[PDB]
């Protein structure tokens, strides 16, 4: 039932949806999974550059600020408890 | 003396002459440059309050 709690939240989103809905399950399984919240930025990034090919920055911290020249469409925004899942792809 | 004979009689070194001229050609070559952009490599930092 932990799945249905953390109820990950996308602020802001520049994604077609149906790639949006793909990685909110994704930020749940990598979580879980990692031990660390830097094992986390590295588990996002290995399983979208295997999903889709290119340069993959991800960066998730308590608190921070970012500004970021990402290819159009490929910036999606969530953030579930204290963690900020960001992947910007930039070619 | 005959016609055609005239004819080229009429002609003479002086009458005409003939220069061969030629206009300088670089020599075509074949060459392959490839050029591949500076390694790139992926880090991962984490900061915090007490580090």
């Amino acid at each position: 039932s932990h799945l249905d709690k953390v109820q990950p939240v996308i602020k802001n989103s520049d994604m077609s949806v149906e790639m949006q809905k793909e990685v909110e399950e994704v930020a749940k399984k990598a979580i879980d999974y990692c031990n660390t919240d830097k094992e986390i930025a590295t588990f996002i990034k290995d399983d979208f550059r295997s999903r889709y090919h290119g340069t993959w920055h991800c960066i998730v911290g308590r608190n921070f600020g970012s500004f970021v020249t990402f290819e159009r469409s490929y910036y999606i925004y969530l953030y579930v408890g204290q963690l900020a899942i960001l992947l910007f792809k930039t070619g | 003396h005959d016609e055609e004979a005239i004819k080229q009689t009429l002609r003479n070194k002086f009458n005409y002459n003939t220069r061969e001229c030629q206009t300088i050609n670089p020599s075509i070559r074949e060459r392959g440059v490839s050029t591949e952009p500076p390694p790139s490599d992926t880090i991962c930092g984490n900061i915090t309050q007490w580090e």
